[PDB]
């Protein structure tokens, strides 16, 4: 019996900030 | 030192009174800061910090995502408990009890599971309350715990010391005696 | 802190830029039930005894790691490339059970307060590196989101034995050497 697990939700693209 | 950036997702299940009260909290973490979360007691995703707002709004707007996460309280938490946890909770590993002087007398209670345990010191069958110091419960990492309990000895070499241990794996308490050579 | 009789993580999904590398495990009341080795793509058990409590389709972990990778990249930008802070780990060494000459035992090296989750834990017998009989846990989670990791050394107690656990971490000024006090 394979156990169930929570799924990681896929983040929304673009939400502010800038790479430094 | 090399730079690093860390992401952590924790699908946590909290159980109380068997599975009568269960709560699912999925945590989205950047480095060590949780920024978004789904709490089954809340029912929708919430931004924990400003950086999680884009996701909370996005995920709550996706029917499949929201309904799927709401269903995890049962499909993950409650079913994992049925298939695996109920059995793990029945796991019993009897502790090994050994006494040796280090004046302090040390009672080493090792290799037991679960972590709930009660260790008491007795001197000539009189329970000792003072002069007793215990280490915190020690997690070995291999599904066993250990704990050490020290007792301040008296000057009388004739005194008989007994370490009394109670644990769920024991029908009867384990008692180990020690007396100077 | 949430109050409960028992707590499980189904599961702990970790992914980091350094490497990059990830980790997938399920924990119950603080111990590792199983993990998915992302390299060989198999669900495995550091303690085979627990396989009877259920298997796991590794593809679930692989999918979650791909999503984790996507999320990390997005969060780095949202947080303006704020790097992880290297915390100072805490090390303790102790035996699994009372030591008796000639009776096999195990030395345990606990490395607590780990962050980021990158560390080298090795064992030294009288100053020399020892690899035989060494094993370790995964990075186990903590509520403050740091981690702890335990390394094991099986050995035959002998007179004149000398053991040290050596820990390398970016949060330390220099490798930490913890001597086992029998
Ligand atoms: C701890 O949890 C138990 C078990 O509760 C039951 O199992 C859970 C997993 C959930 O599915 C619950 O919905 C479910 O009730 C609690 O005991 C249960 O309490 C309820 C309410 O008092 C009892 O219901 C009664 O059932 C009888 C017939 O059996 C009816 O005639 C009554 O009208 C009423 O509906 C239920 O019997 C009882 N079951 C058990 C296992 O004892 C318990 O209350 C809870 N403890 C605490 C401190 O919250
Ligand atoms: C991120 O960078 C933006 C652009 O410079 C700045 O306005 C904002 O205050 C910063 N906040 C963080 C750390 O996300
Ligand atoms: C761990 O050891 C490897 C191999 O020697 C080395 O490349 C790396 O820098 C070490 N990491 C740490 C945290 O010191
Ligand atoms: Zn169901």
């Amino acid at each position: 019996m394979n156990l169930p697990s929570t799924k990681v939700s896929w983040a929304a693209v673009g939400g502010g900030g800038s790479l430094v | 030192s090399p730079e690093d950036f860390v992401f952590q997702f924790k699908g946590m299940c909290y159980f109380t009174n068997g599975t009568e009260r269960v709560r699912l909290v999925t945590r989205y973490i950047y480095n060590r800061e949780e920024y978004a979360r789904f709490d089954s007691d809340v029912g929708v995703y919430r931004a924990v910090t400003p950086q999680g707002r884009p996701d909370a709004e996005y995920w709550n707007s996706q029917k499949e995502v929201l309904e799927g996460t709401r269903a995890e309280l049962d499909t993950v938490c409650r079913h994992n408990y049925e298939v695996a946890f109920r059995g793990i909770l029945q796991r019993r590993v009897e502790p090994t009890v050994t006494i040796s002087p280090s004046n302090l007398l040390v009672c080493s209670v090792t290799d037991f599971y679960p972590g709930q345990i009660k260790v008491r010191w007795f001197r000539n069958d009189q329970e000792e309350t003072a002069g007793v110091v215990s280490t915190p419960l020690i997690r070995n990492g291999d599904w066993t715990f250990q704990i050490l309990v020290m007792l301040e000895m008296t000057p009388q070499r004739g005194d008989v010391y007994t370490c009394h241990v109670e644990h769920p794996s024991l029908q009867s308490p384990i008692t180990v005696e020690w007396r100077a050579q | 802190d949430i109050v409960a009789d028992h707590v499980a993580s189904c599961g702990v999904n970790l992914y980091q830029f350094y490497g990059p590398s990830g980790q997938y495990t399920h924990e119950f009341d603080g111990d590792e039930q199983f993990y998915v080795d992302l390299e060989r793509k198999e669900t495995a058990w550091r303690w085979p005894e627990f396989s009877k409590f259920g298997g796991f389709d590794p593809q679930g972990a692989l999918r979650n790691m791909a999503v984790a990778k996507h999320n990390l990249n997005i969060m780095i930008k949202r947080y303006n490339s704020t790097a992880a802070t290297n915390e100072v780990p805490e090390v303790t060494v102790f035996s699994k059970s009372p030591v008796t000459l000639g009776q096999p035992n195990t030395l345990i090296c606990l490395v607590d307060n780990i962050f980021p989750p990158v560390v080298n834990i090795t064992w030294l017998s009288n100053g020399q590196s020892v690899t035989e009989g060494v094993s370790e846990t995964s990075f186990l989670s903590k509520s403050d989101h740091s981690f702890f990791k335990i390394s094991y050394l099986t050995f035959l107690p002998s007179a004149d034995e000398i053991y040290d656990c050596k820990v390398e971490h970016w949060g330390l000024d220099q490798p930490l050497l913890k001597h086992w006090e029998p």
